[PDB]
């Protein structure tokens, strides 16, 4: 082959790069596995012109530390893909690729959507700004429970889990990935008993409280269904698991969201079947350019506080991917290209780790005011009920906003402050210890 | 042991065997002496999709033999060699049609 | 924890069973992951709810493997949505920090779960009685060049290729819609090259129509028309659009009559890696459940017999009605499919036409065969290629439906048809 | 109470008078329990409202038994719904604990309440005029067997059937849609089983495709289908669907042009016994009012002269527009149905060749003949199986046409109808 | 007949099971009218297979003091009815069965929908505690 | 090198040159030796999109011999000159058809 290996090839600035990490069979030489990656997400191995539409490799850069592996820059032009359509980039590109049989792995770490080709998507339904806007939440990480346990629970049992946590300064809390509709919890009266559990918790205590109630549904109509119900109750936020339900899915709820003024939470269940084995499958990192050019405000990153310093640099490499207009080629970072973001809305940065008050001081400072933090996935509760719970879960918060807005450098007096908060505040005393 | 074979086998009265001028008469006999108005109709096809048979010159409202009735159709005879001419047999007062058999054939 | 992992549980007839492989980190215990495997796709009102794993099975020939048997009951699951199995199963297990690698291997839909599905639109039969298409594998095109070719050139491949006594011919992966090549353009001049070609030849032809649409608004407006040019059969592909967006239009094509050829693009992200991914015998029961009346099962004579052993373990789930629990074929779980419709198998490799004999005696009847997919075209061109194809294709029922063995009476019976057809002749050796 | 029978009420032309047949308990006096059958079918002002009894008439022949009419007001019922005669007449009435059975055996709607409902969509008259079969009464197949077969397998044993000279052939009861045959696919292949069997031979012929559905959404998607295939009839079960789906339905067929073959499915959970129950002639009033241009009225060939004056009792008042007060004959109340369509009455016993001299004469014009029913098919198949039902139906029309006198002279024009048709004379014995 | 009253089947857990009250006209055995009652709710009296859509008769259990009575469990396969349509199941088992003239009185007493069936309805809108 | 000319090419085992007379009563041996159903059909035109063919006399359930399901169709070679007769296989049980091919052709 090696038509599809174009070494000298300065990629245009409306291509759409890809950066493979490809792991060849023994034998296959690193060019013509990196042409061939180029061969089947294209052009096939004259009725047309090849040179216009093919994929070409044009760079190799092997991975260093690592023999047999390599990042197979590959530059697919723009009009081989469909205008606004995210679903037709995976079809294109990790569509036909991964099988192929002279590759023992194939990762598809990074992708350049150029500015010629974000602008024919929506971007999110609402922003970073657009997000604190509808809600009036301004300079500060917003928060999250999730109501545990999961299973079992009837929807107004469920809704007053809910009313308990949005009471004591919770900003969202969230529906679960196994929650749709169960013979136990329908959806109808789960949305329904948690619209009358937000009305109270948000005209209780005067701020916009929401729940990311679960739009994902068997069909597109049952989830337009789902999701138009949520608009009738006026709820501020719906959420979708958008790897399960894929992306015409999404980019149906997407175009849905924005044209009904409701936030969307996109959650990333199934996500670590394709990004979590270093040497095959999707890096999440195209993943969430892919769901920040679909629908959703909110995406989750999952967590840093257990995670080393190069394993938290490509996890806050792909959080401003998501969220911030332009970002840097930085690879040791983890981004392998310069992503020109076109003035599209960011999306949040959702931190559910198994986190609980003494993270406060970390997750303000790795993640910053554009973000939202989910709480009770791993961690034990709290003793005094779920309240006195948030508002531990929420004074530690705000401590730690206060901390970073005074100088105070929570990577080392961040400890301090969740203490001297725990002595004016009891339901975060009783809390300090686990 | 044997089928069918394909014929179009019109409408009614068109599974037996092809009534002949004994059998038309007994049957326009039949239309008279029961107090039913016998016209006769004539169509270029005969299939039953067709729906409306085009009517010969009048529907012979006061009928009273089958030798004036058929008469009629010896003058329909000469007239159309190649139409399907038709016999029906309206009710005179409840608004149906009863007797349906074709006298003659392309 | 370790109230996850009951051994003694024999799990329920109307329980979802889930064979995960879970390959555990150093010094992880066995017991402690499959509990934890058991632990995180449920509860991470609990004795009744629960993920519980019931077997262990250490996967014979290597150590620090295992195949983990998670039992979750019927009413943790949605009444009709494959979108809430894959949610709940595999949503939040895969990165649990225990595992080093965990591959969902097999998967039990019982008959109270798989009830509430459709099924595919049509099955095996109907789809055959639909096309009138008995007792042969069916056929395949795709059109190569995949890109570039504008509608009408597009269609003018698809007319050739179909005039060759074709069945099918599949519209690409990434052909949706372009700008040089727009859906509402190629569903046309490709609708227009059907009805000359069914006119040539009387055989119900058609066309595999990519319907696959950023929305499902724009999706079934790429189905409502195709089912308003009065085509037989549209396609999707399920793993990029997602099983709403399939559910959403397998719900269509029932509804419509339109046959759904499902494309299982971006499958490999998710199974092709042996430790860890979803299986595809996983993704084709997820589809069966969801719709298609055709699903890609790859192919198999590029295979060994484990290889093809595996690759014939899920045609076997995509299309029997009753598949034993044969762990060497690969099929973990006895699934009843509850009279549920099948799914073609579309073997779709590098085959050409001396694999007639094989892909004849391995995929059935109940088979469509795809080509030009890794092979060098036809020297001849298209009507001569699927010519050749279909050719070869009758030679081997023809021999097929006299007893001959094709296994070694089939390289005969492609000769003994060389001779009398002259476009088979010349792809007879290239 | 004892206000409730009012014996010198002669009852007025705008009642909606009903006869049912008490069987008290034993001690209840029988003006008690006429006032306690009036009682709580009403009532449970009273000189407007009240369903008041006005007269007793014991069962000639049998004691503690008696026919208590009953005349209820006219706007105590909703205009145009006959799911509230039911409602109201007998809702709670027949567990009324002082009765040991309770039987409504007629019914009068008068003439005032009759104009509110729509009647059939199509009559005697009109039906007859859009299929352009005049003179005889109809045929049908029922498809045997009844399960099992897959949509186009259904579809030919349809094809063969009105080959054969039949005009209709019925879809089953318990053929709604089922894994092995789906309504989408059972009604394209019967509708080109139609369009094969009207181009052959040119009568006009239907399929009653059944439209019952579980719900009214379901049912119309599914006659809504039934009317883009062009049909020209429907079928519905109308008592386990419902009086509110058929006059959904009849309203449909009304104003879709469908005709519409109501079918009596469960009707002899409430009519079978003779001392508790609704009797058919109720339901096929209570059918009249509601949709149907047929109805099945069972068979008059395996009944005797009192089973059959009955059975000629209720298809007098499914298609005549005026019946006389015949209490020997079954009709309880001379019901004038006020220039309303009449309704088919299909027989669809046990008959066979031989009583088409019969049911030529005893249901006239006026009727459809269904096959199949209990006999062991025919030797030959179908299409020589309808070709006999069709020759001796059109020999004891053309000897009906000739004055010969079907009762006796009825054997002799099978037997001279067997030397010209071979077909006709291999049923002539089984 | 007989081909309908199998005494050895252990019905299914997909079944859907229905015991009526025969009370047979006198002369008909218990057998043969509760394989006639397996009968004329299915595959009524070569071209499929009849041994897989057909109701079976599964047991008679005579009534306790009452003669000319008894209870024949049918057992009527999954696959025959609708998926979420109890107006098929009445019309497959109560349809054409009641009217049946070797049977003075019928009377559907009980029917088990199997979790395979239940699972296509709805139930109610809301339940007990939903309520 | 040359192109397919533009044939009808009926519906299956039609690519291939028409079958013999020994290759009939092979496919028919194969029909009844594996069990399944030889039925005959016929029809005017072969065109598969007139989707019913009309059955000749029986399906054959009893059928055991080629000798005489070729002999059925022998009865069938005079009645239809014009009619594509051919010998369809039904599955015995599990509702499909398998076998197609025209015997005998106008």
């Amino acid at each position: 082959r090696l038509t599809y290996y174009t070494p000298d090839y300065t990629p245009k600035d409306t291509d759409i790069l890809a950066a493979f990490r490809v792991t060849p069979q023994p034998g296959v030489p690193f060019e013509e596995a990196a042409a061939a990656v180029a061969a089947e997400s294209s052009t096939g191995t004259l009725l047309t012109d090849l040179d216009r539409y093919k994929g070409r490799c044009y760079d190799i850069e092997p991975v260093p530390g690592e023999d047999n592996q390599f990042i197979a820059y590959i530059a697919y032009p723009l009009d081989l893909f469909e205008e606004g359509s995210i679903t037709n980039v995976l079809t294109s590109i990790v569509g036909n690729v991964f099988g192929f049989k002279a590759l023992r792995a194939l990762r598809l770490e990074d992708i350049r959507f150029p500015v010629a080709y974000i602008k024919t998507f929506q971007g999110p339904p609402h922003g970073i700004q657009v997000e604190r806007d509808k809600l009036n939440k301004y300079g500060r990480p917003l928060l999250g429970c999730t109501i545990k346990p999961k299973l079992g629970l009837s929807a107004k049992n469920y809704g007053r889990a809910v009313y308990e946590c949005l009471r004591g300064g919770l900003d969202f809390t969230k529906d679960d990935e196994n929650i749709n509709s169960a013979p136990f919890q329908r959806w109808r009266d789960r949305f329904l008993f948690v619209a009358d559990a937000i009305t109270k918790a948000q005209a209780e205590t005067g701020e916009i409280k929401g729940h990311y109630l679960n739009v994902t549904a068997p069909t597109c109509e049952e989830m337009l269904k789902r999701a138009e119900y949520a608009k009738e109750l006026k709820q501020p936020i719906i959420m979708h698991d958008y790897l399960t339900a894929g992306f015409t899915a999404n980019t149906t709820l997407a175009r849905w969201c924005r044209d009904n003024g409701v936030l969307l939470h996109i959650h990333r269940a199934m996500h670590a079947v394709i990004d979590r084995q270093k040497n095959h499958g999707i890096h999440f990192r195209v993943l969430a350019k892919a769901l920040r050019l679909s629908g959703g405000d909110h995406i989750h990153t999952g967590t840093v506080v257990g995670k080393l310093e190069g394993e938290r640099g490509i996890t806050m490499g792909f959080v401003d991917l998501l969220r911030e207009n332009y970002v840097e080629q930085d690879k040791s970072r983890g981004i392998y290209f310069t992503q020109d973001w076109a003035s599209l809305p960011g999306v949040m940065a959702v931190a559910s780790g198994g986190i609980h008050v003494w993270h406060m001081p970390a997750l303000v400072e790795i993640f910053g005011d554009d973000s939202v933090l989910q709480f009770g996935g791993g961690t034990l509760g709290h003793p005094w009920g779920n309240a006195p719970g948030a508002t531990a879960n929420r004074v530690a918060l705000e401590a730690c906003v206060q901390a970073r807005n005074e100088g105070r450098n929570l990577a080392r007096e961040g400890n301090d402050v969740i203490r001297e908060a725990a002595k004016w505040s009891p339901e975060l005393a009783v809390a300090c210890e686990l | 042991m044997q089928t069918l074979p394909k014929e179009r086998r019109y409408e009614t009265l068109s599974y037996l065997p092809p009534l002949t001028d004994v059998q038309i008469e007994k049957q326009v006999q039949y239309i008279l002496s029961q107090g039913y108005i016998p016209a006769v109709e004539f169509n270029e096809v005969s299939e039953p999709t067709e729906l409306y048979w085009t009517l010969w010159k009048l529907p012979l409202f006061g009928a009273k033999t089958s030798r004036e009735v058929l008469a009629e159709v010896q003058s329909c005879r000469s007239q159309y060699p190649g139409h399907y001419i038709r016999v029906v047999g309206f009710d005179n007062i409840k608004q149906c049609q009863i007797l349906s058999f074709i006298v003659h054939k392309p």
